[PDB]
């Protein structure tokens, strides 16, 4: 009797032979000590519709200062499910809250709404008042550190500040600041522990605040005890992470990879095959990965939304070695649906990408909206020479499905592509004590890896595949 | 001499064998679903017509019954039984054993070739085929040619 | 009989074996399957020794035909369970496997079914000696001048 | 990676059994009628893998595999209008009986739509612009990129 | 009449039987090459991409191999072939003989018109027969002609 | 189908005869490549893996059984 | 049943006669826990033409300003 995991699976690809590993398709993994093995693999939570709105999702944030979700959601922007204001712009957004406005910073300019009802703009004081008259410039990101907003000039070291009394203009005597170790455009900005975190191009500085009591000196001190060396590919390659940010590495250095920022340098955490990958897009597509994090039961999860890839990294689940994940909406290969993550109330808000509608996640069922879902697992392969399989035996929790529905498995002999599919029912509707098994497999010549297909629309749990070896 | 080729003598049935032996099929079923789905469940089926010898279609039940030949029977030997889309064919035995499960399978009717010619060109009665005008007009739409 | 074919044969011994079957994931590469016919022909060339050895109806592939697999074989109804089981116990040094107890005694139980009506078939009497006389009590072949055995001849 | 891979020859097998039709008979008729008899069939002819074309006695016979079969080779057998064909066993019962093997007759089809469509010719088909030019009548379309030179 | 229909419910796995006999071929290979040329030579051979279930398309060796089910088989399971249309087929016998040659595959059509009748004339879909617009403009190639419904 | 040199050292300086086997095959993703008889060794022994090809190598893992 | 390592390999030279190891000359080495070992050796990648240029390399620098 032997056992197989299938948290990981191994293989190799027909273009150029070379051994990568096949992520878990849609499920994921949890150490629990289940009744013989360590750990079971479950399925993501399916998305059912919630609200109705303008457009495809565009931006998120949580609002501290008022207990609501924040969301552009397309065309025009929404709180919850009121409207509360227009945004122009199409693309994608950076946001960050405030206590008297929101703010939303689309195209080059930070627009900024009020909890009053009106809308405001970010520009140089009035000539007539007599003030130091900076040039501003086009915008790319937003953030708030104490009373006081900051954004980065596009293509430029400079990084300006915003004044305390008025939130709409840039300050009276001293908001000029500027990066500037190396020469390097700030691609993306953002706090952290009273830090504002400046992400170059190729450099990661962080600036503390002084006490200057002084009219126009330094403000914003540069700390260099704590730079990164590393950049960050694109705008929206960051997140708050653990207690780092954890971004993707810039084409800059030697090649991307994802990474996770320690005290003073930048430890990576994606294995070979993930930065593999990677490299597959081109420097512009690369620019247009968003990344985020959710947090469910013990889960911590770290999701890039690449353009052809939804790959997803678990930290808690990551014992012995990276654990990485991906997901994808139909039968065949295409991307994820459901852009943004937000927690509020008690349930878990997603966005969407390609409809005008928002939705929610549910644990009891497994499939988006009201359509079915593939989920797939694949065993590491393994060299025996003239053994016979009999008993693969993979166990699972059902009685709470609608259809008795069927599992798909198949055998390689060379680890490129797959034999016969063989139809094993694994869930009854309300039947909660039953076997999965295939009573024989045969003869093995050189090598052999199995695949666990499985199309439902409710949850899929499986834990542990034994096979009697001889 | 070179005469002009229009048709080729073919057989028109399509018959199912076993798959290890060269054994027909007794009374086996045929279930027509969709692209990667289990086309057992009634969810995942697609609809399925008869072509009778002229042109007319009705519809029947999914599971399809095989004779003792390979040759889908239904009562005596069936025409072509045309789908729609491309399905996915899982055929059984006649003990309920699964014979093989294909995914992606997509073949055109050859047949009926008239109706798409006359939906797919355009119409232009031109001069020379017809001896006078006020005819050629007469049976002339949407376009007429000269000389 | 649904073991009309020699390749019936052959794919029984393979599920005998377990090495493969129609419910197994994993199949058998054609070469295979011709090598275990021609190990078949061969054995049921050695038993047969010409007519001499076991006698069972059998016909052997002609070579004008190019498969041999498809080709039915002349085996009664009773021969089936002894042939594909000694079929099985002499593939199995072909891969790692040894074949099961019940296995041998199944073909040293078939191959004593097989032969014990010609067994019984051949077990005839020779005729009389030449120089052994008939006795006074025929009355004819004794009146026929026709006194002594004919002989074994 | 357009079509599936399969094997183009007829095999002719019965309708309530797996045999092969040893000996069998095929005959090509008129449309939606009874070819039997001789008063209604049209004229086949083989067509061999050069492009030659031969004459062929209505009877047409089919070997012990079950494909159609001239002299000791196997042959294609191709009609000029559309045909009725009736298979039928070596003893005389009838296999299967097909009215139309397609639904519309070519030659009368052809010449209709030769009266009534453009004879517009498209680049895509053929490989050189000259080629194509060469048989193009009434216009032509340029569909792909073609290159100067 | 009550809908396209224009996908037919056949046997999705080619079978290949013997020419002077009724059996399937038994470990026979199959070549496939261009046009009017001997696939035998390595130098006329075309690839041949094995389809997976995921869609990916993967090259193997010209050589396919029967099983003794008469379908083509990768390493003892069956397997679906896809290839450029047009190509020469040469099935061998396992002992080395010639089975069967086809020169072009596309030649054992059932319809022959259709190849020439697509050459020679223009697309033009009519909005008349089909019944909303979405449906005709989706299948409409190189313009389209307005008419009722 | 690239080939592959392999030769044996005894006093672990200069090679012995150079033996050829083939392996890679252009389109075959499952093949063996060994050799059935190394033969005695008196005193030690080390190999040698030769390839010269303008394709993908990859190797892992040479077994030799002892005795 | 041995099994023998690849990663690098021993020798010696004839020139002193000093044990010397030989180094897997233009293949890499990756540890990637493959089937019944830990690590497998992999070519180095192929140089093929990009561009043609002035004359022999004599230096470079990734600009990050631009």
């Amino acid at each position: 009797i032997q056992q197989l995991p299938m948290m990981k699976g191994m293989g190799k690809d027909f273009k150029n032979a070379d051994y990568i590993d096949y992520l878990p398709v849609n499920m994921l993994a949890t150490p629990k000590e289940i009744l013989n093995s360590s750990g079971y693999l479950r399925s993501f939570p399916g998305i059912t519709k919630r609200y109705d709105m303008n457009g495809v999702s565009r931006g998120v944030e949580y609002n501290t200062a008022q207990n609501a979700v924040y969301r552009v959601c397309g065309g025009k922007l929404y709180k919850g499910e009121s409207e509360v204001g227009d945004v122009a712009g199409s693309g994608r957004v950076s946001m960050a809250h405030g206590r008297t406005s929101q703010a939303v910073g689309v195209n080059g300019q930070l627009v900024e709404y009020r909890y009053d009802g009106t809308v405001k703009t970010v520009s140089n004081w009035p000539a007539d008042s007599g003030f130091t008259q900076y040039e501003l410039g086009s915008v790319r990101d937003i953030t708030r550190l104490r009373g006081r907003y900051a954004w980065s000039k596009d293509g430029t070291d400079s990084w300006f500040i915003t004044d305390l009394e008025d939130e709409s203009h840039p300050d009276r005597y001293s908001a000029q600041y500027r990066a500037e170790s190396q020469p390097d455009g700030i691609i993306g900005i953002g706090t952290w522990r009273d830090f504002i975190v400046c992400f170059g191009s190729s450099t990661i500085e962080y600036f503390s605040l002084t006490g200057a009591t002084t009219a126009g000196a330094a403000l914003y001190v540069a700390q260099p005890s704590l730079m990164v060396q590393k950049g960050i590919a694109g705008t929206y390659c960051k997140t708050p992470f653990a207690d780092s940010y954890a971004f993707i590495s810039h084409p800059a250095t030697g090649a991307p990879s994802v990474y996770i920022i320690g005290s003073g340098q930048a430890s990576p955490i994606a294995t070979a095959s993930i930065e593999k990958i990677i490299r597959s897009y081109t420097a512009e597509e690369m620019a247009t990965g968003v990344m985020e994090t959710l947090r469910f039961d013990s889960h911590e999860l770290l999701i890039i939304h690449l353009p052809r890839h939804v790959l997803v990294y678990d930290a808690s689940s990551s014992q012995n070695g990276p654990q990485w994940c991906v997901l994808k909406t139909g039968l065949y290969d295409d991307v994820y649906r459901g852009v943004d993550f937000m927690y509020e109330g008690n349930q878990i808000t997603c966005g969407d990408k390609s409809e005008a509608v928002v939705g929610q996640l549910q644990f009891d069922i497994s499939s988006q909206y009201d359509k079915q879902q593939e989920h797939l697992l694949f065993t590491p392969l393994f060299k025996a020479d003239n053994a016979r399989c009999f008993d693969l035996e993979v166990e699972s929790s059902t009685g709470v499905a609608q259809y008795a529905d069927r599992l798909f498995l198949s055998a390689t002999t060379d680890g490129i592509n797959y034999g016969r599919e063989q139809m094993i029912e694994q869930n009854e509707p309300f039947v909660y004590d039953k076997r999965v098994l295939w009573k024989r497999v045969g003869r093995i010549r050189r090598l052999i890896g199995f695949k666990l297909r499985v199309i439902t629309k409710s949850p899929v749990t499986l834990s542990g595949c034994q096979i009697r070896l001889e | 001499t070179d005469i002009t080729a229009n048709v080729v003598v073919s057989n028109p049935r399509p018959i199912f064998t076993e798959s290890r032996s060269f054994k027909a099929v007794a009374n086996g079923k045929i279930y027509i679903g969709q692209i990667d789905t289990d086309p057992v469940n009634p969810a995942n089926q697609i609809p399925v017509y008869i072509e009778n010898e002229d042109g007319s279609h009705v519809q029947i039940t999914q599971p399809l019954i095989i004779n003792a030949a390979g040759k889908i029977v239904y009562n005596g030997q069936l025409v072509k039984i045309v789908t729609v889309q491309g399905h996915s064919m899982a055929i059984y035995d006649a003990n309920g054993s699964q014979v093989d499960y294909i995914a992606n399978v997509l073949k055109y009717d050859p047949d009926q070739y008239s109706i798409e010619a006359d939906k797919k060109f355009k119409y232009s009665v031109k001069l020379s085929d017809y001896p006078t005008l006020q005819d050629a007009a007469s049976a002339a739409v949407d376009g007429l040619l000269i000389d | 009989m649904q073991i009309k074919t020699k390749g019936d044969l052959v794919r029984a011994a393979l599920r005998k074996l377990g090495v493969a079957s129609d419910a197994t994931l994993t199949d058998v590469e054609p070469q295979s399957m011709q090598d275990a016919v021609d190990d078949l022909e061969a054995m049921m060339a050695e038993w047969y020794q010409d007519g001499k050895g076991i006698i069972t109806g059998y016909v052997f592939s002609d070579d004008e035909n190019p498969p041999a697999e498809g080709d039915d074989h002349g085996l009664r109804s009773s021969a089936v369970s002894a042939v594909f089981h000694n079929l099985a116990c002499r593939i199995a040094p072909d891969y790692a496997l040894e074949a099961t107890a019940k296995i041998i005694a199944t073909a040293k139980y078939g191959k004593e079914l097989l032969y014990k009506q010609t067994a019984i078939s051949r077990a005839k009497r020779a005729p009389y000696p030449s120089r052994m006389p008939t006795g006074s009590g025929n009355s004819f072949a004794n009146l026929n001048e026709w006194h002594y055995f004919p002989g074994e001849q």
